[PDB]
């Protein structure tokens, strides 16, 4: 059940890879206009932290240099901060479609 | 708005064939450019059929 | 409560026909005011080449002398009764009306009658008002909007008396006479062609016999040719102004069709936008939504103006020269979208906007009685609001797409451009964008 | 009379293109027969269909 | 500036059936459009054939 | 329709003013005394921002739904404001007043003010201020109120040139928190019944300033326009007084906008004095504002560049020679008739009559029918006329002028 689902999720989060490049959930999202709108609706300091994480990750994949043990981003200390933003983007796009049709 | 002003090919076609500001003065002496172009592709076509039988 | 509940208790506006060719109309209800006005079917359409602008001249000179009072005491009477006065003259009609209170109705009728029929003229007053009208033409250089509409009329009615200007040209301002003006007033504003309307805290009997006492005794006893639309292009290249005004119109039907009702639905769908509105990217009007989304203009009104059984079904948009073409193209796209793919909820919203805007247009007493006078001139009658709502419900999407098929689709418009209008496409681009081969 | 034809077959551009294609094959038929009749009329005699009919 | 405008006339250039400011033109548009579109359609027939 | 209004002041604090008639134009007004006189020095321009914030998402009713439903039922929504008052006016028919009322309640009392929308609204503030102050006369009025008070009646309808792009929505949240009581709200209904409004306002909200000091001086705005626009105003009186009615009668004596289009205004003494003196194009008018603590009164001139001071001197000495006890009782009766005509004929149209009824019901919190207001017009005599004129002539001064200023007297040289 749920006590084993967390084990599967932590195995997948170890084997995903972006925990080793110092990244998080909201660092790998593929974009349309909607996700870039969600990026646009962010606070300033969170957006600064996101662009610095992105630029470090691109540098360390430029010389192909995985971070040491000290800064592998642990599972369940990461923020799912884009969940309200992206969720309201979902609701607004579905509101547009289902109201105009 | 429109494909013609936001598409990277129709930008070029719009700036070459459609929104090109032409002078409102030119006589039939200026027709020979497009006639050279059409003769050029017609020579390409007839020569290519010749090349299929040569 | 329904439209039967709102339209079962509704004002009625009883009319009568006084025995000199006079008409009278009364909007009788419980409001503590009166709007008492004279609507006469006279304008620049009926005028001639030498009498061009004489009517505008009259509505300037209608207050500088009567045979019973001088000018200062006349308007001093208007002041001392504690009232308000207004007049204007379009290309077709002319209204002299009084916003007064009910306890000065008879004195209002009396002084209004002397205003209408027995003006007195001066050489001093013709000279002073000639200077005033010359300076106000030089001031109507500034109001770009009516300059655009006068360009529109002058290019869409080329050769007719309808394309005569509202006020007359400057030589034809500075050359006229008293004899021509008396001949003008004696031909136009006299016996058959006048509707006395009044709206408010009034009755029919005292009002009736007061009009019989003061307006009768006249008994006067050959104009209005049919017109011709052309469709053409006029442009006023002036590359210093910060904004461009571009309008374009097709030949609308006029007053005497249900096509008028259908096009009021369509120009309730598109209609108005100004760039000071609240809520920009979530607009209901799709043309306005795109026009905010890419700043494709500043403002527009898409509408219809009816002269006597002819129409200028028009659009007028103000923009910058950087994006003339884009607004032009999306305008033609929205016309063709009405022409072919008229859906349902847009027709329903158009009917709802027509209902609410016509109701709020029927507010107060002065706009309502203005509607009364303008209805009893053209239609011969005032249309009840239940008849308006019935003709609203008597149109669905089928009539809308047929009317857009008749009037918009593949016709010959008239274009008036003013300002930074070099990046306006030429007239053949407008025409080859007017019809779809589905582009 | 031209306005009646404009009212019939010049408004919807799909049916417009289809009816000028119909007129195009109409013109194919009439034009080939016109060209054949004219060219045989200016070469009455010296054409192979005459000599072959006599063979 | 605008009220002192008379639009110059094209009496030489118009069709001889719409040379009347009395005459209305709701119906006479279809004859003209049929004539021009007749020319365009017949040209298109020649081109496509 | 002989039936009349119904006043119901619910004692949690709000005012329901219903009027059931068989009329089409169902108008709902929500009036709150929350104008520009409730800001402080730190958040100038916030009221303008809230006035353009009538199209933003709420908790549950997003702005897309708001705009699409409101313009889909056809009913139109406007928001106006004076320096005391904000007004939310929704017009429709009797079709869907309940869902439009629910949208109105959500717009008032569910503030979110999301941040990207705030930035787009900053740009909208710059647009709106340009379209407002392309009329110079509103800028003359704004410098005038800047010239008379050190306090809450010195602020702007609009936003200054630096807070544009710099005002945060947390100021809006806290301002709505500490300035929207139930004890100030006026629900004014034309078309819908009293019990439905009673149910709505009883069950649907249930949540919960600074006076004026005279300042004096002048403000000169050198602008180079060939139009000297000059206002000269002294403080007059509060609102709701027979003194203020006497100022109203006095300005109907002195001259207002013309009753007659293209007239001469012969009873207007100020135009008569400048007409006797000056032979040029010009215009002279009176001016009176009045609010729940104080008010302003004076005159207001529009004149040529080299013909400013003569206009100023002629109108000021005309006010003086009327204030020296030298008047006409036919002009007193004429001003009483003109004031009766003005109040009785600013109340025809349903928008203006709605605004007037709601503001007269909310302003001192008590409705007054027009007939006893006509009686109070009939009650004020020439004693307070000459008293208020003597107070204005022998009182302090405030001046606001803009345009070219080649020959403009300051205070002394009137
Ligand atoms: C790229 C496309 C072309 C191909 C594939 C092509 C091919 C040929 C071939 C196979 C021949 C020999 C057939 C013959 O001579 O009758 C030929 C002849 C010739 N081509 Fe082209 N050709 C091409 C374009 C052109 C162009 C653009 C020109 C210049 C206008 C040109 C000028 C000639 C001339 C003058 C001859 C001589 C004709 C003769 O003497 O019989 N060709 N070409």
């Amino acid at each position: 059940s749920s006590k084993w689902l967390e084990g599967i999720r932590k195995w997948y989060y170890n084997a995903a890879g972006f925990n080793k490049l110092g990244l998080m959930r909201d660092d790998t999202i593929h974009e349309n206009d909607d996700v870039k709108e969600a990026i646009r609706r962010l606070p300033e300091n969170l957006y600064n932290d996101r662009v610095f994480r992105i630029k470090r990750a691109l540098d360390l994949s430029m010389r192909q240099q995985i971070l040491p043990k000290e800064q592998w981003t642990k599972y369940e200390e990461d923020k799912f901060y884009l969940e309200p933003y992206l969720k309201e983007v979902i609701r607004e796009r579905k509101e547009r479609e289902e109201w105009t049709k | 708005i429109n494909i013609r002003k936001t598409h990277p090919l129709m930008k070029i076609v719009n700036n070459a064939f459609i929104d090109l500001p032409a002078p409102s003065n030119i006589s039939s002496w200026w027709n020979f450019g497009s006639l050279l172009g059409i003769c050029l592709i017609l020579q390409i076509l007839t020569g290519l059929f010749l090349a299929m039988h040569y | 409560a329904t439209y039967a509940q709102a339209l079962q208790s509704v004002p009625e506006t009883q009319v009568s026909q006084l025995d000199n060719g006079l008409r009278v109309a009364s909007e009788q209800s419980s409001q503590p005011t009166c709007t008492v006005g004279v609507w006469i079917d006279a304008g620049s359409r009926y005028e001639t080449e030498k009498n061009n602008g004489a009517g505008y001249f009259v509505e300037h000179l209608a207050f500088k002398g009567t045979k019973n009072r001088p000018g200062n005491a006349l308007e001093k009477e208007v002041e001392s009764m504690g009232a308000h006065l207004n007049a204007y003259s379009t290309r077709e009609h002319t209204a002299y009306y009084i916003k007064a209170l009910s306890k000065d109705l008879p004195k209002a009728v009396e002084l209004l009658a002397d205003i209408v029929q027995n003006c007195s003229l001066e050489d001093s007053q013709i000279e002073k008002e000639r200077d005033v009208i010359l300076q106000e033409l030089q001031e109507n250089d500034t109001s770009m909007r009516d300059v655009v509409f006068n360009y529109l009329h002058a290019t869409a009615f080329q050769g007719t008396p309808l394309a005569q200007s509202v006020e007359g040209p400057s030589e034809n301002v500075r050359k006229l006479s008293r004899a021509d003006l008396t001949e003008y007033l004696s031909r136009h504003y006299k016996a058959p062609r006048m509707v006395l309307a009044a709206a408010g805290g009034l009755e029919h009997r005292q009002l009736l016999d007061l009009a019989q006492k003061h307006f009768s005794g006249l008994s006067g006893t050959p104009t209005l040719t049919p017109c011709r639309f052309t469709g053409s292009e006029i442009r006023h290249r002036e590359d210093g102004l910060p904004l461009a005004h571009v309008a374009i119109a097709v030949e609308g039907p006029g007053w005497a069709n249900p096509d008028n009702v259908a096009l009021q639905v369509a120009n309730a769908i598109i209609g108005h936008y100004d760039c000071t509105y609240g809520g920009g990217m979530h607009l209901s009007s799709p043309l306005a939504s795109v026009a905010v989304t890419n700043k494709l203009c500043q403002s527009f009104q898409t509408f219809n103006i009816c002269y006597a059984d002819t129409g200028l079904l028009g659009a007028h948009f103000v923009c910058d020269h950087m994006s003339i073409d884009d607004m032009m193209f999306v305008l033609q796209g929205q016309w063709m979208r009405l022409c072919t793919s008229a859906t349902e909820s847009e027709v329903v919203r158009g009917k709802n906007l027509l209902r609410n805007a016509l109701v709020s247009h029927l507010d107060g007493t002065t706009p309502v009685c203005e509607d009364i006078g303008r209805s009893l001139l053209t239609y011969g009658r005032r249309i009840p609001l239940a008849e308006w709502e019935s003709r609203i419900a008597e149109v669905d999407a089928r009539v809308v797409r047929e009317v857009c098929s008749k009037y918009f689709y593949d016709q010959c418009p008239a274009v008036a451009g003013f300002g930074p209008i070099e990046q306006l496409p030429d007239y053949n681009r407008i025409r080859s964008g007017m019809f779809w081969l589905r582009f | 009379l031209t306005a009646r034809l404009y009212s019939l077959l010049f408004r919807r551009t799909s049916t417009f293109a289809l009816t000028i294609v119909v007129g195009a094959l109409f013109f194919e038929r009439a034009f080939d027969q016109g060209a054949d009749a004219i060219y045989e009329h200016i070469n009455e005699g010296k054409l192979w269909k005459h000599i072959k009919h006599k063979y | 500036s605008h009220t002192d405008i008379k639009v110059p006339d094209f009496s030489d250039y118009r069709r001889p059936e719409v040379l009347d400011s009395t005459k209305s033109s709701k119906e006479s548009s279809e004859a003209r459009k049929g004539f021009s579109y007749l020319i365009t359609a017949t040209t298109t027939v020649g081109v496509a054939y | 329709h002989p039936q009349d209004l119904e006043f119901t002041r619910l004692p949690n604090g709000l005012v329901i003013a219903s009027l059931e008639n068989y009329a089409p134009a169902s108008r709902i007004g929500l009036f709150i005394k929350a104008g520009s006189r409730y800001e402080n020095f730190n958040n100038l321009g916030t009221s303008h921002l809230l006035r353009l914030a009538s199209s933003l998402t709420t908790k549950g009713a997003s702005s897309f739904k708001i705009t699409r439903g409101i313009e889909a039922v056809g009913g139109k929504l406007s928001v106006t404001s004076t320096r005391e008052n904000m007004a939310y006016t929704v017009e429709c028919l009797r079709d869907d007043v309940d869902i439009l009322m629910e949208f109105l309640l959500n717009v008032t009392t569910a503030p979110e003010f999301r941040r990207w929308e705030v930035a787009a609204l900053q740009s909208q503030l710059r647009i709106d201020k340009a379209v407002a102050f392309q009329n110079p006369q509103a800028h003359v009025i704004e410098n005038l109120h800047a010239a008379a008070y050190r306090n809450a009646l010195a602020n702007s309808l609009y936003c200054p040139d630096y807070r544009i792009g710099k005002v945060t929505p947390d100021e809006l949240h806290d301002y709505v928190q500490n300035h929207f009581t139930s004890a100030r709200m006026a629900l004014i209904g034309l078309g819908v019944s009293h019990p439905v409004l009673k149910q709505v306002a009883e069950q649907f909200l249930n949540i919960r300033g600074a006076k004026a000091k005279y300042r004096g001086g002048e403000i000169r705005e050198q602008n180079g326009d060939s139009l000297v626009h000059a206002a000269l105003v002294a403080e007059s009186a509060a609102i709701g007084s027979a003194e203020a009615n006497a100022f109203s009668v006095l300005q109907h004596v002195l001259g207002a906008g013309p009753h007659v289009k293209r007239g001469s205004n012969a009873t207007s003494s100020l135009y008569q004095a400048v007409a006797k003196g000056v032979h040029q194009p010009f215009d002279v008018s009176a001016f009176n504002a009045s609010y729940s603590d104080s008010g302003l009164f004076g005159f207001y001139t529009i004149s040529q560049a080299a013909s400013a001071g003569d206009v100023i001197k002629a109108a000021y000495n005309q006010v003086k020679t009327i204030a020296q006890g030298n008047l006409s009782n036919p002009d007193v009766q004429a001003a009483k008739n003109k004031l009766k005509a003005g109040y009785l004929m600013s109340v025809e149209s349903s928008e203006g009559f709605l605004d007037e009824v709601g503001c007269q019901a909310l302003a001192a919190g008590s409705y007054t029918p027009p007939s006893t207001v006509l009686q109070q017009i009939d009650a004020v005599a020439d004693a307070d006329v000459i008293n208020a004129a003597k107070k204005f002539v022998s009182g302090r001064k405030s001046m606001a002028a803009s345009g070219n200023l080649g020959h403009t007297p300051f205070i002394d040289e009137l």
